[PDB]
RNA sequence: AAAUCCUUUAACGAGGAUCCAUUGGAGGGCAAGUCUGGCAGCUCCAAUAGCGUAUAUUAAA
RNA sequence: CAAAGUCUUUGGGUUCCGGGGGGAGUAUGGUUGCAAAGCUGAAACUUAAAGGAAUUGACGGAAGGGCACCACCAGGAGUGGA
């Protein structure tokens, strides 16, 4: 509420993990 | 890793930034450092001061004076 | 552990060459680099200003 | 150890070198080789490749013409070998980038009198940067002169072209014995191996045949008839044709050669539960009326005008970093939203999974790139896929090509045809390593619209321009800097490096001109690009250590919502804001040195940036290009 | 041999942005900056149409 | 130091043996020994010092003295509690 706030890690692209 | 007989080598880049100019797979005209053999002052089991990087060498890329072919 | 890679080379201010006029490239600079110190030279009592006595 | 066993030693090392190299050249030319292919690039006016190429024809040719251009077979026994010939006018700036790709080797053409000439100085600069197979340099002249101006004319060309080919001699061409002593030079010559195009099959076109499934669909089988010259050209796998887009193909056919070394039937089909398939994206989608509220707390030219207007902004974000003015009647924290300090930019976090547009739903993010590329590098090693092999003469019918690309064919313009590695076609983030050539001396800013040639591909786009450095955290530059090195990125289709970067910008109707030119960096939506904000200051009351700074905000809780970011100080100086004190915007501030009167208080700002989604394929057919 | 170059000579050919001199360095050895900006400019040094760097080798040993 | 002298004013005979410090008296091989080990004896690599004599000033967690109720003792007034 000043300097931060939530911004949570939601949606990714697709990962091709090796 | 050197042509003429198979052994790899760490080598050195002299100038700031000229990392680079070079990718790997490309013909490097690798040359040794003056101490003959021994490492350099700060730089642990290093012995070869790179030239060339492809028949140009270092000193007219790091002043720009020819371009890079590849 | 490759840090950075260039980072004081392209991050000075870029400050460009002014213009003079050409050295005399020869003799002619040998006649000078004579007469700049043997001919007009100043008695100096210690020899403490050099050829780039810069402050 | 001895004179005898290390001699011994030395002759095994000779017979494994040899055997290497006489792997690799008879597989290149010949009885085995599709053809040896060379190119043609004239570079001044004065050359007349027709009386060029009447004198270098002749053993058999075999004639060939297109349209406009005249590509043409040539045969001899004697020497064993195969050339295709093709010729190329420089300035065409999409024919000659388009089949010098596929070339596999230049020959330079040259007027005696100088060296290159500017239209030739272009595309010179342009295939010094996307890879040169193997040049070799010619001349027309030298015979129509004696003796004395003869030598200082080769003296005159070998000073005027030693400043760009710094070595290398200049074969004239005059007589016919003069072209086959050239012949005998071009058959043996040590290729460099470019390596993008040993990784991947790629065809040349040698014929175009066109069947429509309607004629008003536009739409239709095409037919390459070519060579070739890749590794072994798997039909499960796509197609991609240079000028107009990537595309899944239907037929491999194996027709026998028209043209041997000396004088219908198909190896295999398509189908497609293993073929992979045309998914470009992500297939998923009682107060009083009077008092306040305080006692209620007791209860033509304007193209002109946009580039000096460029070139302004240029000078004030070039003499200064970043500066900002700030802004005045809007609330400078609401402007400055999604804005944070970090203490260090090297070292504080940043979280890579935190705030991703509605655009990065949309991208295939590999989760380790180098082993999925040595993966894919070794079955295109090791192992053998059933498709056609090298040098068969092979036709491809495509399934679903348009009709202006075999018009275009049908004027002259070369089609070529590489395949894909697994995950090529699938768009994500292209980060690309790239310089600035002295040629063009434009302003180039941030999401400027460029065309790139990354890795045998032709698309506009709308990149974001980075330092360049192996940290977490890079820099936005809003400007292409003139001399640095930076990492433009892209909404772009996924190609496996190496591959040269070519940009080059629209001056009007059509002169592409050339800005920037480098090799492709590591490809992952992962590499964040922190733009930057500085906001700058004046010192009007000064303690020690304690100061009172205006003309940074304007508010009061503007400081009361940028209060744990830091300052920095062009002295130096690491202070950290206190209290503020003005209804204005005015505030206290801590310090560690003294403080300059001649002094700028400025803070910095940062976010996460990332490029806008522009991959029009189509890239606009380029004129010839002249001088400025 | 026949030429070219060299020599001998007619004609044109010099105002300094030209008919333009580079290569290394400026803490010590070691010659020459506590100059100015964030490696560059300017000045200076040694050599000079040559000077660096690597390697073998010799003197210093 | 009466030899550690007669040594750049460098030559009385003659044996062993040292060439920066580590790696190392390790390897490995030969040899002796019942054995432990002894004798001879590397190199790869690493490092700008390791060492030998002599020579001086701050801190003492070193010791002695000497002073002071902006120290103590004997005590007073207290403050610090509201």
């Amino acid at each position: 509420s000043i300097c931060s706030t939530a911004s949570n890690l939601y949606n990714h692209p697709q990962l091709i993990k090796y | 890793q050197l042509i003429k007989n198979g052994k790899k080598i760490t080598a050195f880049v002299p100038n700031d930034g000229c990392l680079n100019f070079i990718e790997e797979n490309d013909e490097v005209l690798v040359a040794g450092f003056g101490r003959k053999g021994h490492a350099v002052g700060d730089i642990p089991g290093v012995r070869f001061k790179v030239v060339k990087v492809a028949n140009v060498s270092l000193l007219a890329l790091y002043k720009g004076k020819k371009e890079r072919p590849r | 552990s490759l840090a950075r890679a260039g980072k004081v080379r392209g991050q000075t201010p870029k400050v460009a060459k002014q213009e003079k006029k050409k050295k005399k490239t020869g003799r002619a600079k040998r006649r000078m680099q004579y007469n700049r110190r043997f001919v007009n030279v100043v008695p100096t009592f210690g020899k403490k200003k050099g050829p780039n006595a810069n402050s | 150890l001895s004179r005898v066993d290390q001699r011994h030693r030395a002759s095994q090392l000779r017979k494994q070198k040899k055997e290497a190299v006489l792997a690799e050249k008879r597989q290149l030319g010949g009885k085995d080789g599709p053809p040896h292919q060379v190119l043609v690039v004239p570079l001044h006016s004065r050359i007349s490749l027709p009386e060029a190429m009447q004198l270098l024809q002749d053993g058999t040719v075999h004639l060939n013409e297109l349209g406009n251009t005249q590509n043409f077979m040539l045969l001899c026994p004697r020497l064993k070998h195969r050339w295709f010939f093709t010729s190329a006018r420089p300035g065409d700036l999409h024919v000659v980038l388009d089949m010098a790709k596929v070339a596999d080797t230049i020959l330079f053409l040259l007027d005696p009198l100088e060296g290159w000439d500017s239209t030739g100085d272009y595309c010179l600069s342009c295939l010094f940067a996307q890879g040169l197979p193997t040049y070799t340099l010619a001349v027309q002249g030298i015979s129509g002169l004696p003796l004395k101006k003869q030598i200082d004319t080769r003296k005159k060309l070998s000073k005027a072209v030693e400043k760009r080919f710094p070595h290398d001699k200049l074969l004239l061409l005059d007589t016919q014995q003069e072209a086959g002593m050239l012949l005998r030079q071009l058959a043996n010559q040590k290729q460099q191996h470019l390596a993008f195009r040993d990784r991947r099959a790629y065809l040349f076109a040698h014929a175009v045949d066109f069947v429509p499934s309607e004629e008003n669909n536009l739409v239709g089988t095409l037919k390459i008839s070519g060579y070739v010259r890749g590794q072994t050209l798997n039909v499960n796998r796509l197609l991609h044709i240079v000028g107009y887009g990537d595309f899944q193909m239907k037929q491999i056919d194996a027709p026998g050669d028209p043209f041997p070394l000396n004088p219908k039937v198909l190896m295999k089909a398509d189908p497609g539960r293993q073929e992979s398939l045309q998914a470009e994206v992500i297939p998923d989608p009682k107060v009083p009326k009077g008092t306040s509220s305080y006692q209620a707390e007791w209860i033509d030219e304007e193209a002109e005008a946009k580039m000096l207007e460029k070139y302004k902004q240029e000078r004030l974000e070039e003499m200064f970093p970043d500066e900002v003015d700030t802004p005045r009647d809007v609330a400078a924290r609401i402007r400055f939203q999604k804005y944070r300090g970090l203490k260090s930019f090297r070292t504080s976090p940043w979280d890579p999974k935190e705030n991703l547009p509605q655009d990065y739903a949309r991208i295939f993010q590999f989760q380790n790139f180098t082993n999925t590329r040595k993966s894919i590098f070794k079955e295109v090693e090791e192992k053998e896929v059933e498709g056609a092999e090298v040098g068969w003469y092979v036709t491809l019918h495509v399934s679903e090509v348009p009709v202006s690309v075999v018009e275009c064919f049908r004027q002259g313009t070369p089609l070529i045809a590489f395949s894909l590695l697994p995950h090529e076609q699938k768009m994500s983030v292209l980060n690309m390593v790239v310089r600035r050539d002295p040629g063009n001396t434009e302003p180039v800013k941030a999401k400027e619209e460029l065309i790139f040639h990354c890795g045998f591909r032709r698309f506009r786009a709308s990149p974001l321009f980075s330092q360049h450095t192996a940290a977490d955290k890079h820099k936005l530059q809003r400007f292409l800097t003139a001399d640095m090195a930076l990492v433009a990125t892209v909404y772009a289709p996924i190609t496996f490096p190496p591959a040269s970067v070519l940009l080059f910008k629209q001056k009007s109707n059509g002169m592409h001109s050339l800005i920037a030119t480098g090799h492709l960096m590591s490809v992952d939506p992962d590499r964040m690009v922190i733009k930057r904000v500085v906001l700058s200051g004046h010192p009007f009351k000064i303690f020690t250590k304690m100061a009172v700074v205006r003309y940074m905000f304007f508010n009061r809780e503007d400081v009361l919502w940028f209060k744990p970011v830091e300052l920095r100080t062009k002295w130096g100086r690491r202070g950290h804001i206190k209290e503020p004190l003005g209804t204005h915007g005015h505030m206290k501030c801590s310090f560690d040195g003294k403080l300059k009167s001649q002094d700028t208080v400025l803070m910095n700002l940062y976010k996460r940036v990332f490029p806008k989604w522009t991959y029009d394929p189509y890239v606009p057919e380029p004129v010839p290009w002249l001088k400025s």
